[PDB]
């Protein structure tokens, strides 16, 4: 009987996670409130 | 997590995390030996790199690769698929988007299928017809080789069932093999390798026994890789569902009033089912039905022997009755 | 900008529009081989997992 | 710090944007017939939708 060290590694293991793909294609705003204008449109 | 602004009940509230692990170990020692009781060593065996060797080695990649056949079917697979034997692509795309719902990396995807799931795939219409195909050499119809398909590569393997196909990531199954040390109290071997791992030949004299046994041995083990909630998501199989049966070889006499003959059943598809397939008799006492459907004949006459299949679909057993004329 | 689910790709890719080589009109015939829409209507198709896959 | 605007007309309509939707035409139990556990268990039971999302 001899006894041995443990080992702990790590090859190419990684858990399965989601993928950052719908940021970027929406208009993000930098900065209380921010207020947009809405332009008038007449009648003829 | 998410914070409600400009309103302070839930402050803080921090997270942590846990990383996981799983243990992957040795547990198989694949051997195969031989006596061969010298005094027929001296004039049966002639060369002993041929008819030795060589039959040794066959044996031990062959023991290889059944231990990765039933490995690969030895995991807790969730669905089956089921392919239908018509259109098949639609079942393809399914394990396709399945993946996909895991978020399982596209690269990298090994699929083996079997020689059925092959000729389904030769079978149907939209890989036969070219313009519902897209190659206008029609390799369906000058050739058997069915092609890339929902980007993915088709092997045809016989070890897995003929109705069965594998789509795995390339992270999915952990195989180790280790060569056996070559001890130093024993007559020197060699260094016999077969499909890359490398086996121990180690012969020996058996002065008691006046024999020569020799023995080709390689340590082995196995690890399928789960998620930590233990779902087996890494990997999908599918199933050419069936929809009829019938018993191969039609009607039959037997061999004699008194013989046996192993019955054998085939699925629509042309898979051989008889392992997991019932076998009943009507007429018992005019002939015997065995549980694999080895049916003997005791009496002379006239019977009937129903042989019944449960569908992977699910549902109802597909029967189908065979006569037989024991003489 | 056009977003799919992954049950809205499937049933794109199981569309007989795009899967027929004669009727998607494509000699590649990308519903056979590799799995990807391309182009529809007016716009790309986008394939993204976080929302709802029927959506 | 983030804030969420969905913008409409004056009107009163989101018409600025659009869903689609799969149909669905029957659904299906995971697993055909099972028998649980044992006498004294718990089972998740899961429905398909013929078409591959969750519902």
């Amino acid at each position: 009987i001899f006894v041995k060290p443990e080992l702990v590694a790590e090859i190419g293991v990684k858990q399965l996670q989601r993928e950052i793909v719908l940021p970027g294609l929406v208009w993000t705003n930098p900065l209380d409130t921010i207020t947009v204008r809405v332009p008038a449109i007449t009648t003829a | 997590n998410r914070r409600d602004l400009r309103d302070p009940d839930r402050t803080v509230i921090a997270s942590e995390l846990v990383e996981h692990s799983f243990g992957v170990t040795l547990d198989k020692h694949v051997y195969a030996a031989l006596k061969f009781t010298d005094e027929q060593r001296t004039l049966d065996i002639r060369d002993y790199t041929k008819q030795v060797l060589m039959p040794q080695v066959s044996a031990v990649a062959y023991e290889l690769e059944d231990y990765i056949a039933e490995l690969i079917e030895g995991a807790p697979y969730e669905e089956t698929i089921l392919i239908d034997p018509a259109d098949t692509v639609p079942a393809f795309i399914t394990a396709d988007q399945r993946m996909g719902e895991a978020n399982v990396p596209t690269d990298s995807r090994r699929l083996v299928v079997g020689s059925a799931v092959a000729a389904a795939l030769a079978k149907d219409k939209q890989f036969r017809h070219a313009d519902w195909s897209g190659d206008q050499a029609n390799a369906a119809l000058r050739e058997a080789h069915v092609g890339r398909l929902a980007g993915m590569n088709v092997i045809r393997s016989n070890a897995i069932a003929p109705d069965k196909a594998y789509l795995w990531h390339r992270t999915a199954f952990i195989l180790a093999y280790r060569t056996p040390v070559v001890p130093e109290g024993a007559k020197a071997g060699a260094s016999f390798s077969a499909n890359g791992v490398a086996l121990r030949w180690l012969a020996d004299y058996d002065y008691s026994q006046l024999g020569d046994r020799t023995l080709l041995d390689v340590f082995t083990g196995r690890k399928v890789v789960t998620e930590v909630d233990g779902s087996f998501v890494r990997a999908v199989e599918l199933q050419l569902q069936a929809s009829s049966i019938t018993i191969v070889g039609g009607a039959f006499a037997l061999a004699t009033t008194t013989g046996t003959k192993q019955l054998k059943v085939r699925d629509d598809n042309g898979t051989d089912v008889t392992a997991r397939c019932t076998f009943a008799s009507s007429a018992g006492t005019k002939a015997t039905v065995s549980a694999a459907g080895l049916v003997t004949g005791v009496a002379a006459g006239t019977a009937d022997i129903t042989a019944s299949y449960v569908p992977p679909q699910g549902g109802t057993a597909k029967t189908a009755t065979v006569t037989v004329t024991v003489p």
